[PDB]
């Protein structure tokens, strides 16, 4: 065509079938009855979103007052792929033997980890993958690590029980499991745990790790945690981060240092 | 001889059934000689006690706590309630109110002859039994009037946490092709030792199971059934430390289905096994009398263990649950034994294995309204491949005639369903069930093929596991972590302090009424 | 969760599980290799498209230089249904 | 042994096959007595003539137009080319160039003895035939080196319109998992009476079928197949006014698949019936010698007609096409007869009818690389239900063992596929083909059931239609609109002027060389 363009990494926009067409798909419900007014409202909402020249390919009523739409449209906005600052979750993992050697050489003593699915949450499959020595897809857990004493407290653990057990066992790092952001109780529970640790005064003496199927590093750092892990994490990543951070910031730990 | 497509070994099935029967005999030896506090609170609720005191604790809780701390709870709450009825001459609810306010002390009244106490309580027991029976009659009348489906019953869950938005979206889904509506319970209600009071507009992960919520949702679904001309069922969960209480509340509010399994509680909520077994007996007696279909939860085993390696565990658990239900008096027509379409989607011939297992389950339990539930473990963020996996789930449901169909959702791995996700799931299921309406009666299987061999392999493994569990006993087998690969100590978990030993003069009017009224 | 839960026909916005959550779904392809930077670029594109707290649920490679995304998130924008 | 899952009536199938054979014999009586200008142009191309003149008219067109206007084309272009070669001593390309420039006149040269002309032309015909045989050997060597698949072959389409963007998209799709790539042809080229020269950079709705484009696509696919370790087939469309020329160009450029069907052109493009039949005979002869898999377009009947009512039409068309191919010399392993999954999704037991028809087709043609094609008529903007329908289509494909599988897209009714849509379709097809791999060997059908009765019904209706067509004649039946509810007159349509009658001394060496070559 006369005015078609080539790729530009500073102005990347979606790709339906041509380099810079920017075609997008989206679906949503509206609390209005079906009709031509509903279609016009959806089109106006799509135009306000950014999709210039939208086209409603589907619309059907779910109820007497609800309609479900599907829209395809050409976008206007562009993102700059070269200046993106990414997130702070980039990490690479050393092997188990390397972790043991690092702990022996630098710290000189075993690292204690206490993990639990605090709050009312019941799931333990991810935390058992990370902790349990059986491993997950060939990645052995923290319990297997020779120089790591890992405790698995299960689920439905109250925060008070968690902090009390951490103090009793002399924990150097604490792990907390949660679930997707559509669970909104995870934020409140994590904030409550942080407040409890601050009140106890043990916050500075231990690390904090929070993860889950859709936890992210940005949210973890916003809450006050020291890290955040999502899907695809394996025990070697966690062990590497714990050892490296412990040596970098010289966490004293609670081992033989009860409050 | 029984007809089969898998050329099942029926002698092996008979031996597995006998092993499960003997397991249940051994476990019931203990259950007969014990009772829990939840059973006593349920007796109080059935006798007419309800409401809350100033502090917000229900009155059954107050009465049972008073009897336990001040007196001998091994005699049962019925003994003391009836004695107070003879003494003061009031009704059980008035006695509970007086105890709550502190104007009466049940354990200080002189104890009358037990025969007179039984006579005093019998009338109220019969009245409550008759109310439950009339509810059953009304449900049967509704089903007869509107007619009943012949294919699968679509089963959707509404979980917004607000009772009124739950009503709105339940009516919306019922107006769509949904046949059974389940209101998933609020997270951390199984841990409570009391049943809340009144309607709730708040809840994390679900809605609280209260009697007023039951009444509200029953009214809404009755109105929608009148509108649509077909019967919409109501489902709830009778798990937790208050299992028999919720069973009684559902029986009184005319729920049509109820999720009643103790192994789920023990393995996934960490409740004591003795507590849960003793609760489960009474709750299943109530559900059997009330006409409710009890649903078990062997689907949950596969989310922790491996589905191909530990498939026989589901069958063994199903046989044990069948025998428990039979001892409680539940007929096969009310035994919704559950299994799930839960293998790895990257497994070659995985569809043949799931089909073989579903057909074997459909053949061992021919009368049961078997429940089939969607894939959950291997669901990812691809909503489109998820729709495809759900389509294969529906295909297996229609090819092997499963009675109840728990609709899988486009976005299981992401969040609880939207309105649109439920609409899409219902639409896909209706499409597939209409196109293959009569595929079950057409397709047969090669003699000696993958399907027959898989079925016989799973059956043999289940029989061996049942013999092992029979040798040790159910409690020991649970201790060694054979179901769901979860090891649970016998004396651990929550609620062991609620278990008590029956006195030689223990009195519970309702067991005999509910076990002989249904039989004669 | 939202402060407003009652339907207003001057400010109708998408519907998820609650009235005014404004949840939307959208899928698109990007001519950049799959990775963490691609996920961040998709998130930034969605945010400038008008979605708060976008949450990429899927991301896969189509080729060595193309990635396919699925995104969920609330929508800021509202449309007046009465004036249309 | 003729083993059947549908208990077919083999006597009825034999009678239908005999009826198709007789119809094709009657039609062939006419074909053998005529030749078209397109056939002469194909002969000229196979002799070596290629290029364009000063005005852009392809050189074969100029040569054939010259012989037609000035001389007598009934003799055949080969006669004139050979006479010119003897008289002047120049090669065919130089003779054609001189004729275009006007420096030579074919009709002014005295005619020599036919024996010398035949020898001179055969000298080059043998070389061209040997080159085509070399391409066949090369294709077989690639297939042997990489090994051949055992399941269905995924078939995708790329329609950018620019050859290089087509190459990029085809390589990406092959890396994604496609086994066959088809470049949809530019719209309104089937009406064109010449084949462009050189590459094309722009087109509406597709890419032109030119020799240079074939060469470029073949190079790209060869490189990608070497990269991937498996063979990627290349497909293109022959039907049109220049059908034999495109067939020959594909044979020279080593195309693995080719859509070759006269009835499609006759009905859906309004091309004259005699022209299309005469073109089809030679094009199928070339395709059969070259080793190309020829596909037929019975899918198009259902889009303009009703699937349930008009399945016998598809089966009768398939039998007629099979007989036409057999007379053209194409073996059974190269007859990719096509059918589609185009029934109404709202039809109860529709999947059973689709399965019965697919299995009947798989049974009547046990050796053909049958082609199964997606649903297109009943698609909408609901991409999710589109994905579900495609999944059911894949289920049918795997359960009936269809060799080639034209992937459908969830966005069939909206636009031409995006890259992501193709990726999703391939992923779904892979999943379903892996999970149900050995389902064809397992599932049987109930004797006398719905599937068997449906198959027998369709077979008998096809037999009756074939008897009617035998009684009337193929041309009259085409005039009566029996095949797609479209009535095209015998003497109407485009291209009638191009038909010619063979002189008694008509000469064409390629027919003899390619018909006798396969027999060793
Ligand atoms: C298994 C499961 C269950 C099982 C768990 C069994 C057990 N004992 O653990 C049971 C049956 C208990 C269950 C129940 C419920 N569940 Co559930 N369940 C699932 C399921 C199928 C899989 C989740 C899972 O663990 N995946 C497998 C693991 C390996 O992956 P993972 O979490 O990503 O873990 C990896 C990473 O995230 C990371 N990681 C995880 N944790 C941590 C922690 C740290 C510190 C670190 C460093 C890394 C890390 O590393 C891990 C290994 O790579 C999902 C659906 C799905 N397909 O995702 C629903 C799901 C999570 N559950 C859900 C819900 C709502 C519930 C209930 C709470 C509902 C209710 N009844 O009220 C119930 C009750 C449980 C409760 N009281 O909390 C929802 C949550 C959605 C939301 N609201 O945001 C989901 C998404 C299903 C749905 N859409 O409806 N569930
Ligand atoms: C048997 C039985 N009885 C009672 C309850 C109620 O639980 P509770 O109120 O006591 O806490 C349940 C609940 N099952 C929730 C599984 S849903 C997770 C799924 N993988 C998804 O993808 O959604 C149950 O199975
Ligand atoms: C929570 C209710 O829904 C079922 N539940 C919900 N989704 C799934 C799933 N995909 N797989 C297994 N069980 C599930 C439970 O068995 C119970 O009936």
């Amino acid at each position: 065509k006369q005015y078609d363009t080539t790729l530009d990494l500073t102005r990347v926009k979606p790709y339906g079938d041509t380099m810079n067409d920017g075609k997008v798909q989206l679906s949503f419900t509206l609390p209005v009855p079906d009709g031509a007014k509903a279609v016009e409202a959806a089109k106006q909402l799509a135009k306000k979103m950014g999709l210039e020249n939208p086209m409603v390919v589907y619309h059907a009523p779910l109820d007497k007052n609800f309609t479900f739409f599907i829209i395809y449209g050409s976008l206007i906005h562009t993102v700059d792929y070269t200046s993106i600052q990414v997130q702070e979750l980039e990490i690479k993992a050393m092997s188990m033997e390397e972790t043991n050697e690092y702990i022996k050489k630098h710290i000189g003593r075993k690292v204690v980890v206490v993990g639990a699915t605090t709050g009312t949450d019941a799931h333990t499959v991810g935390l058992d993958a990370i902790m349990n020595m059986k491993g997950y897809a060939g990645h052995y857990g923290l319990e297997r690590y020779e120089m790591i004493e890992a405790y698995n407290l299960g689920s439905q653990v109250p925060n008070e029980e968690f902090v009390k057990k951490a103090i009793e066992v002399g924990a150097d790092a604490l792990l907390v499991s949660q679930t997707v952001t559509q669970k909104d109780a995870h934020i409140k529970n994590l904030t409550h745990l942080v407040e409890l640790l601050e009140a106890e005064g043990i916050r500075d003496k231990v690390l904090l790790i929070c993860g889950g199927p859709r936890i992210t590093h940005e949210l973890a750092k916003e809450l006050g945690y020291d890290a955040g892990f999502g899907p695809g994490t394996f025990a070697d990543h966690v062990a590497t981060f714990i050892v490296t951070e412990m040596v970098k910031r010289k966490i004293p730990g609670l081992k033989g240092y009860k409050k | 001889m029984r007809e089969s497509k898998l050329n099942l070994d029926w002698e092996l099935v008979d031996k597995a059934r006998e092993a499960a029967r003997n397991i249940v005999k051994d476990t019931q030896k203990f259950i007969d000689a014990h009772t829990t506090v939840s059973v006593e609170r349920t007796v109080c609720r059935l006798l007419g006690i309800d409401g809350v005191n100033d502090l917000g604790v229900p009155l059954p809780n107050v009465v049972v706590d008073h009897i336990k701390s001040k007196g001998n709870l091994s005699l049962g709450a019925a003994t003391y309630i009836g004695n107070a009825m003879i003494y003061t001459g009031l009704s059980p609810q008035e006695i509970a109110e007086r105890v709550a306010k502190g104007e009466l002390d049940l354990t200080s009244i002189p104890m009358a002859d037990l025969f007179e106490i039984k006579l005093a309580v019998q009338d109220i027991a019969i009245k409550t039994v008759e109310k439950i029976r009339e509810n059953r009659r009304k449900r049967e009348e509704f089903l007869k009037k509107y007619g009943d489906k012949e294919g699968p019953l679509l089963y959707v869950i509404v979980a917004t946490g607000n009772i009124y938005e739950d009503v709105v979206q339940a009516q919306a889904a019922a107006r769509q092709g949904a046949d059974v509506i389940a209101v998933i319970r609020a997270t951390a209600q199984s841990l409570l030792d009391y049943v809340p009071y009144g309607p709730t507009t708040e809840g994390f992960g679900g809605t609280y199971a209260t009697q007023e919520n039951f009444r509200i949702m029953r009214k809404a679904l009755d109105e929608v059934s009148e509108e649509l001309g077909r019967y919409i069922r109501l489902c709830n969960y009778a798990s937790g430390l208050c299992m028999p209480e919720i069973a009684a509340m559902g029986a009184l509010e005319r729920l049509d289905v109820m999720l009643n399994d103790a192994l789920y509680g023990i393995l996934f909520r960490d409740i004591n096994m003795k507590r849960t077994m003793v609760d489960q007996f009474f709750s299943r007696v109530i559900n059997g009398f009330a006409g409710i279909i009890i649903n078990t939860g062997e689907d949950n085993y596969l989310t922790t263990a491996d589905a191909y390696e530990k498939a026989h565990t589901v069958l063994a658990s199903q046989l044990i649950n069948e025998q428990f239900a039979l001892i409680a008096g539940i007929p096969e027509e009310q035994m919704g034994l559950g299994h799930a379409f839960e293998m790895n989607p990257d497994l070659r011939n995985g569809f043949l294995y799931e089909l073989a297992q579903a057909q074997m389950v459909r053949e061992i339990f021919p009368k049961a309204p078997l429940k089939y539930m969607p894939p959950t473990k291997y669901m990812t963020g691809n909503i489109f491949k998820g729709h495809v996996q759900d389509a294969m789930f529906n295909v297996v449901t229609i090819m092997t005639k499963q009675r109840i169909h728990l609709l899988g959702m486009l976005t299981e791995a992401i969040h609880t369903p939207f309105m649109s996700d439920r609409a899409l799931s219902i639409e896909s299921a209706k499409y597939i069930f209409n196109n293959m309406a009569d595929i079950a009666d057409e397709i047969y299987f090669k003699e000696g093929g993958i399907i027959q061999r898989r079925a016989n392999e799973v059956l043999k493994k289940a029989y061996e596991l049942l013999k092992e569990i029979e040798q040790e006993g159910l409690f020991k087998a649970l201790e060694q972590g054979k179901f769901a690969d979860i090891k649970r100590p016998i004396d651990g978990g929550k609620g062991l302090e609620g278990v008590v030993e029956k006195d030689p003069n223990y009195f519970n009017p309702f067991i005999d009424l509910m076990l002989r009224g249904d039989r004669g």
